This record gives structure tokens, sequence and C-alpha cells, in this order.
């Protein structure tokens, strides 16, 4: 976003403008490389999820959602298991844990809208109850994502 | 020192050369300073290809986002949380120069992020409200089954029994409570639509008919166990929806409350940068070099202050590149600048609505602050109506601070603009009522009458009065309620109005003298002032002085008859020396002498000015226009008399037909009679009189200043001076 | 003077633009000289490699 704003700004120097354009192209290439479903799978395999993939793969890159659908929502089940483990760990107050929970909630909300069948998996695994409990969490940044996920699940799947 | 404004102050055209980096900061500090008018630099470049178009459209988008936020605020229970403080902070920016900063990009990003989040939240809330409304109908419990408004259930039953000539079962039940209809957007009553019939096609037709009547149906289970299970599932879903709806509503309300706590500040700021970028495009910017360069109009007596402020800004910033400015003395007409306090702002605005006083001459805005209210009072004199209007003004003055932070509205818009004019207006009304001794057309008795009635007046017989004294201030109250009073008042006003109008003409024409003398104008003064002045004096000032002398001499006591005023005016123009009775010795010689002087004024006013004429065509029309216009204004001065009589006898008739009937027979019913009649009299005295004819005489005394005063010395229109400044306009709406 | 100051500012801007253009031309000449030096280095490497092969 900083590079986008700098490109928006009207720098006087032509050399500065060319450098800004080159940096913007490099950043765009890096973002495109970050839109790999394999990268998202690798990140989900470990902890401490990053925020650059989940804005495309669980989103505009519907191919990633289609791949996550495979093995009877294997990726969705893995994400739900990670979220349930984080909730049961009791360390939600941690800032890093809060960020991880927020990323997981955003990914789960993105997946639920694409695949309504995952609502049954979440209910069977207790994901719905966990999300409802997290809706009352004091973490306002996490609370917004939890409310969005609950609205997506209740609004579309529960209807 | 002081830099007050008679008509203007010497102002300078200054050009600006500034570095690209600090250009925006200089524009912002200049705007919050607001003292320079930028002339046209790149007006040739049309709007669609200006330099700063992309940030212009970005700021338009963020302004639309702010309007969307304010729409949400008015839709909810919050409005201008920071309005008390943000408005003051923007107003406190004067003589403070608040920093602007490069947080504009952060503002844009945050506004877009909040806009999209609020859009998503609003969509979620509306969808969940729709779900909640649907589930309430689904919560009903006791073939086909559905719900419908209780008003149309009878019509549905009748049409179903008619179109289906066969028999069917109908067991409609009214809903316990009204439900908010989705289509009607109202909480109308509802009723069940349970029905059973045989035949698949018949059932389909019944379903189609029910759906045609805006009836929503549900798959109600006939079995008790299945119905109970469905009801339990619906109840669990409804409870979950209630929880998530409450969470979403709380989050949305918190977000809107947080936004409203600072929305006014961001709105005012972004409008200020809108103006800043508008001025930026207005400049002569060129990216091939030092980006920004422009020119502007500044008052000369604050160029040092402007340079000091710019240097202070440069010190505040990290750039050491100088951005000094110098005066460029062009031949173009400089703008017109008028400093004015709150006691004079409305006066000057109303005065120069006619035209713009171009330069450092003498204007008409200054004498207006005193001539306007007194002319109106002369046309309006009354303690009663003046007292009501002065109390209105005073109640609009003490609560000024209350009114500064609120919109007057279409009832008090012009009143708010003319907030201080009507105050001195009412004070002069106090004066004129003291002289025109009527109070609601009734005369006061504070001072002993100078005229004594006969010791034995016959009841019903005509009664005379002998002048056994004189009244200190105002008309003698013995005049009130007499037949000859009106005539006496007509004569006295005639003369009062003619003297006041003549003196106003002389004052304005001496303003013309001062205007001419400020410049060289050696040809102008000799060509216009002295001949016109001599004509105007010799006729109308001679009339005035002979009026005054006629008053001074005791005509009754001197034995000499008082000559006809208008005859002594006009037999000059008809036949000099034809005097029935001279005012003073050698009167006819004075007549012929100054009549010849007035006659020779015309060739003077026609010949001496066009000398080198090419401007003779303008000179002759100016001369004829001036003479006919002088006589026209001198005649128009009689409608001060006209308005005075209108007001006096209008108040007289109103009082005579309201209060002189109020007392009635002074009975028990007479109490209600006088209460109702005084209520009617007060309602009329305010709404009819002080509004309608009060505004009429105000506007007529204003006609004075439009034509009679300014046409004498207002040379022409000049360039208005509107420096680039912010004003914190449009706090909430635009 | 004011007009003299404006002319001086315009001349300074023109001088800055000329300096920028000269810097760009120097960069282009440096690229050309880099290409020439690369050709010379290739020739020198070829000569050294031929000498090494002959020595072997």
């Amino acid at each position: 976003p900083t590079v986008q704003s700098l490109s928006e700004r009207k720098y006087s120097d032509e050399e500065l403008r060319q450098d800004i354009s080159n940096l913007k192209e490099i950043l765009e290439n890096e973002y495109q490389e970050l839109t790999s479903f394999d990268e998202y799978v690798a990140e989900l395999d470990s902890k401490l999820l990053c925020w650059s993939p989940p804005h495309v793969d669980n989103g505009f890159w519907s191919d990633n959602i289609d791949e996550f659908k495979k093995d009877n929502y294997k990726i969705f089940r893995q994400l739900i298991e990670l979220l349930q483990a984080k909730v049961r760990n009791g360390d939600v107050n941690a800032k890093q844990e809060k960020i991880i929970i927020q990323v997981a909630l955003n990914d789960i909300t993105h997946v639920v809208e694409l695949l309504p069948e995952s609502i049954d998996v979440l209910d069977k695994t207790g994901g719905k109850a966990d999300i409802m409990e997290l809706l009352n969490h004091s973490d306002s940044r996490v609370k917004y994502e939890a409310l969005k996920a609950t609205q997506a699940i209740i609004g579309y799947t529960f209807k | 020192k002081e830099e007050a404004i008679f008509r203007s102050a010497e102002m300078a055209l200054v050009q600006f050369y500034i570095p690209q980096e600090i250009s925006r900061d200089s524009a912002y500090t200049l705007g919050q300073l607001g003292l320079v008018q930028f002339r046209d630099l790149n007006s040739k470049v049309r709007a669609f290809q200006r330099t700063f178009v992309n940030e212009i459209r970005r700021l338009d988008n963020v302004e639309r986002q702010y309007r969307y936020f304010y729409s949400l605020l008015k839709k909810h229970d919050i409005k201008l949380y920071e309005g008390d403080t943000d408005k003051y902070l923007d107003g406190s920016g004067e003589l403070y120069v608040p920093p602007s900063g490069s947080v504009i990009d952060d503002y844009v990003r945050n506004a877009s992020y909040l806009e999209e989040r609020l859009i998503q939240m609003e969509d979620a809330t509306d969808q969940i409200e729709v779900q909640k409304n649907d589930l309430e109908q689904y919560r009903f419990i006791l073939y086909v089954t559905g719900v419908i408004a209780r008003d149309k259930v009878a019509t549905l039953e009748q049409i179903l029994w008619r179109v289906l000539r066969g028999n069917l079962f109908f067991k409609t039940v009214e809903i316990e409570q009204p439900v908010y209809d989705v289509k009607t957007r109202e909480y109308k009553h509802k009723n069940a639509f349970i029905v059973f019939s045989h035949g698949d096609l018949i059932i389909k037709r019944i379903r189609k008919i029910a759906e045609s009547l805006d009836a929503n149906l549900y798959d109600v289970d006939s079995s008790n166990e299945g119905r109970s299970q469905q009801l339990a599932k619906v109840n669990k879903n409804l409870s979950d929806l209630y929880t998530v709806l409450k969470t979403t509503s709380t989050t949305l309300e918190s977000e809107l409350y947080a936004i409203a706590k600072e929305l006014d500040s961001w709105f005012q700021d972004v409008t200020r940068e809108k103006a800043i970028f508008e001025i930026l495009n207005k400049s002569n910017y060129d990216t091939n070099r030092k980006i920004l360069i422009a020119e502007g109009w500044i008052p000369r007596d604050e160029l040092a202050t402007l340079q000091a402020r710019l240097g202070e800004m440069i010190a505040r910033l990290g750039i050491d590149v100088p951005s000094i400015i110098q005066v460029l003395d062009t031949n173009h007409t400089p703008p017109t600048f008028h400093r004015t306090n709150k006691f004079t702002a409305g006066f000057q605005s109303i005065c120069d609505c006619y035209g713009i006083a171009q330069y450092r001459e003498i204007n008409a805005g200054l004498p207006t602050i005193v001539t306007f209210p007194f002319m109106f009072a002369i046309m309006f004199g009354d303690m009663g109506h003046g007292f009501l209007m002065t109390l209105a003004a005073l109640s609009l003055v003490l609560n000024e601070k209350k009114i500064n932070k609120m919109k007057r509205g279409e009832i008090f818009d012009m009143a708010f603009t003319g907030r201080y004019i009507i105050l001195l207006m009412g004070v002069f009304s106090m004066y004129t009522g003291f002289l025109y001794n009527d109070i609601f057309s009734k005369t006061m008795t504070i001072f002993k009458s100078g005229w004594k009635w006969p010791d034995h007046w016959k009841k019903g017989e005509s009664i005379t009065a002998t002048s056994v004294g004189t009244y200190p201030i105002g008309l003698d109250w013995a005049w009130h309620g007499t037949e000859n009073a009106l005539l006496f008042s007509n004569s006295y006003k005639m003369k009062l109005s003619i003297l006041m109008g003549f003196i106003h003409m002389t004052y304005s024409y001496f303003f013309s003298l001062a205007n001419h003398l400020y410049f060289n104008s050696m040809i102008d003064i000799i060509g216009n002032f002295i001949p016109g002045l001599l004509f105007m004096q010799g006729i109308f000032g001679y009339l005035s002085v002979c009026i005054v002398y006629k008053w001074a001499v005791d005509w009754v006591k001197d034995g000499k008859p008082a000559p006809g005023l208008l005859n002594m005016l006009i037999n000059m123009f008809l036949s000099p020396g034809t005097i029935d009775d001279e005012l003073y010795p050698h009167q006819a010689k004075v007549q012929v002498f100054l009549l010849l002087m007035a006659l020779v004024c015309i060739p003077w006013l026609l010949l001496v000015k066009p000398l080198h004429g090419d401007i003779m065509i303008h000179q002759v029309i100016h001369t004829i226009e001036f003479c006919l216009n002088c006589v026209s204004h001198t005649a128009s001065y009689l409608r001060l008399w006209a308005l005075s009589l209108a007001h006096a006898q209008l108040s007289s008739v109103l009082w005579t037909m309201t209060i002189q009937i109020a007392f009635g027979f002074r009975g028990f019913v007479g109490v209600f009679m006088t209460v109702a009649l005084f209520a009617m009299w007060f309602a009329l005295t305010c709404a009819v009189l002080v509004l309608m004819e009060g505004t009429s005489a105000m506007l007529h005394s204003l006609r004075l200043h439009w034509v009679e005063s300014m046409s004498k010395f207002f040379v022409g229109e000049g360039l208005p001076y509107e420096p680039f400044a912010f004003e914190y306009k449009d706090m909430e709406v635009a | 003077s004011q007009k003299n100051g404006i002319a001086t500012l315009l001349q300074a801007e023109k001088e800055a633009h000329e300096i920028v253009s000269k810097a760009r031309k120097y960069r282009q000449d440096k690229l050309k000289q880099a290409k020439t030096d690369a050709a010379k280095e290739i020739d020198s490497y070829k000569i050294q490699k031929d000498k090494e092969l002959k020595e072997f």
C-alpha cells in the first residue's frame, strides 16, 4: 500500500518516477508469486499464518478454494482443527495468537462462503460453537472477523 | 499600526515562486491565513486536463464516503459528536496556522477501509433483519399452510371459495402481534392461512392464488412430533440469529459512534485540502522545473506579515530553500478590500450590493451605518413599534454566541445577516418617537404642553389654542387628537424630509468632492463638482435656508404674511421679482442673481469638462442626467413624509379599532373582550406593522442609498477581493 | 528587480534542466563505454585462453 500511495503521489523527478514504477512492478510480481495455492497450503501446514496469501487464494483465486474443497474439505478441516486447538490452548490473549486466530477466522469465513458444505463439518467438529464463543472475545480486531464469519455462516448456510 | 478602511487600502499584486516540496504546505498555511487573491494563471488549461485531477477525484470520492458516513449517522441515533469542539478548532485556526501534514493518504485509505467495512456490515444487518422477519412468520404453529395480513384473509377466503366451486376446509387464525411486512415496510397485522383440499392441481392452483395475494407459506408438518422438531430447529436458528444480530448491531453502533466522534474534523479538513488543490491547479505549475509558481493580489500593508508567516512556515519545515515574494506593479485595476467589524459588515454588504467600490477613493459604506437607520426611523418614528423591533434586535444580539453556532433558517436568514443593523435602527426609532411623540399613535405627556386651552371650553363647540409657550423636544402633545394636527404634521414633515434629503445630497456630493480630490482629477472637479454644486445649492439650499428663516421669523407677530413656500420657489423660474411678500430685504435681487448663477451652471457643466471633445457625448448625458436626477431625488425625499404619515395614521386606525373597542362596557364579559382585542392588536402590531411596513420603510430608506446617495459619487464597479481562505462551510450538509 | 528575479529563476531552472540532461547523456555514454569495455574484456579473455591452450 505504501508503494501504491507513492505511485499515486506526483513525484517531480523523472528518475524517482521510474524507480517508483520499477518498485511497484517488483511488488506486483511478489504479490502474484504470493498468490500460489501451494504457498497457502505450506503456510497453513505450519503456524503463524501470513496475511498476503489469504487475500487472494481464499478469495479472488477461486482455484485455491476449489483445491481446498478436495478430500472432503481437507483444508477446511485442517483450518478448523487449528482454530479449535488455538481456542482450547487458552492463550488467545497473546498478540501473536490473536493474529493467528484472526487469520484463521478470515480464511474460514472465506471458505464457508465458497463451500456451504463446510458448515456441516464445522458443526460436527464444534466450529460453530467455537466461533460463537469467539464472537464475545475482547479482541476487537479478532471480534470483527469472528462476527463476519458468524454472519456468513448464519446468513447463507443456516438459511 | 491601524489599517482601517474608508473605501479600501493600497493593495499589491505579488508573484510567488516556491519549491515543489513545500508547495502544498505553503498553500495550506496561506489558506489558513487567507489574505491573497490569486489572479488567473492557467485558465486556458481546461478542467479535464488540469495538473492535479487525480487527487481531485480521489478527494471527491472520499467526500462522497464522508457523505455516506453522515447518511448513516442521521439514519442512526448520533449526529456531530465533535461538532461542539471540531467547529471551534477549525474556527480557532485563525491566527494559529495549524499544521496539515502528509496524513492525507492515511485519511483516504482509512476512509475507504471504513466505507467498505460499513457497507458489508449494513448488508449483513439488512439480510439478517430479513431473516428475522421471515422466521417470525415461520414461528407460527397450530393441505396448505401460510400467513397473510388479517385484512385480506376474508377476501382470500371468498375468492378461494368462488374460483374453486367445490368445497374446502379453512381454519384461518389471526396472528397475536403485528409483523413488519417486508414489502409494505410497516408492522401490519397478520393471520394464518391454513387450508386443506384434495387434488394436486387444485392444491397447486390454491398455492398460486395465495402467492398472488402476497402471502408467504411454510411447510408446516401435520404430525405433532415433526411439527415440534421443526419448531425446535427454527427456535435454535432464531436464537443463533438473535445473538449474531445483536453482535453485529453493537459493532456497527460502536463504529458509527467512533466515526461521529471525529467525522466533522475529517470532513472540514478534506474540504480544506479540496480548496488547497483547487488553488494548486489554479497556479501556473510546470513539472519541467521548480513545480509551483503563481501570482496573487495582497494588501500592501500586510506583505511584511505575509513574508514573516512564510518564513515561520519554512522554519517549521525542514527545507532551507527560500520562497520570498516581491511586488509586481501592473497597470491592471487592483481589487477592492474592506475591513469591517460585526457592527459594520452587514451595512457595508448591503451598501455595496449595488456595486463594488474600485479603489482608494471615498465609498458609501461608511456613512450608511448611520444614515440608513436614521432615514428608516424618520420614515418609521414610534416608541411602540420601534421598541418591539429593538427588543427583537437586542434578543438577537445578546444571544449572538448562541446564534453564531446555529443556522437561523429561512425565517431569520436576512435577519441574521442584518443582525446589527436593526439595533441602531431601533435606537434611531427611539429618537424619532421621542420627536414624533406618538407611542402606538398615542402621544406622551412627559413634558408640559406649551399651548393652553381656554379656561371655559364649551362642550361640543370649536376650541382654539394660544401659543403660551414652547415644547422642549418633539411636537407639543396638545396637537394630539385635533383636526389641524394632521395639516401641521404634513407641513412640518414636508420641510423636515426636504431638509434631510438635501443635506444627504450635499453630504454625498462632498463625498464626490473628496473622491475627486484624492486623485489629481483637476479636470474632473472643475467640470463636474463646482457647477453642479452651485446649481444644487442656489436652488435647493436656498429653498432650505428660506424655509429655516420662515420658521425663525414670527410671521404672526411680525404682521407680515408668510409667503407661499412653493411660489417663492418657482416664481424664480417664471418671473423674477414677482414676490407676494419678500422673506428678507433685497430678496428679489437675490432671486435674479442666483437664478442667473444657476442658469450659467449649465454651460459650465457642459463645456469646461470636455476640453483638450471626444467625451462630449458622455458629458452632455451626464449633465442632463445629473440635473434631472437631482430634482428627481429632491422630489423623492417627500416619501419620507409619505411613509411617516402611512405609519402614523395606520397605527392610529389600528389602535382606534382595537383598543378603543377593547374596554367596551367594562363588564365581566368586557374583560374577555379587552383580552381578545389586545391579543388581536398585538398580533397585528407585530406581524402587519413591524414586519410588513417596517421592512417596507427599511427597504425605502435603503432605496435612498441605492440611488439618491451613491449615484452622486459611486464612479463604477470594481474587482471584488475574495482571498483564498477556508471557512469551515458545510459542517453536515451541502 | 522583480522581472530580473523572474528571469534569473528561469535561467536557474534552465541550467538545472541542462544539468539533468547532461547527467542522462553521461549515463548513456557510460553504458556505451561499459559495452566497449565488455567487448575489450571478451577479447582479452579470448587471447588469454588461446595463450593457455598453446602453453598446454
